[PDB]
């Protein structure tokens, strides 16, 4: 004499992305010409 | 096409070569490495 029905459907979804980037550049141009010296009294040299 | 001969025969060029290369100066062998003497 009677019929009954029930349904229950549940769903879940999840996504997660993490991105990291890093860059570094170092340039050095070294163009020497020479060296200059001064004489300290402890050296004992006549040019002081 | 000059060579070392043309440099050496000219006193100005010969002395420029000697001076710019520290050819009259010894080398200090320090613990940090060799350095030309003044």
């Amino acid at each position: 004499f009677i019929t009954a029905n029930s349904e229950y459907s549940e769903s879940s979804s999840f996504k997660n992305t993490e991105t990291e980037k890093s860059m570094y550049t170092s340039s050095r141009y070294l163009f020497p010409q020479g060296r200059i010296d001064f004489t300290t009294p402890d050296s004992g040299f006549d040019d002081v | 096409g000059d060579t070392l001969n043309d440099v050496i025969q000219d006193p100005t060029r010969r002395n420029k070569l000697i001076n710019d290369n520290n050819l009259l100066k010894g080398i200090i062998m320090g613990r940090d490495g060799p350095v030309p003497s003044s």
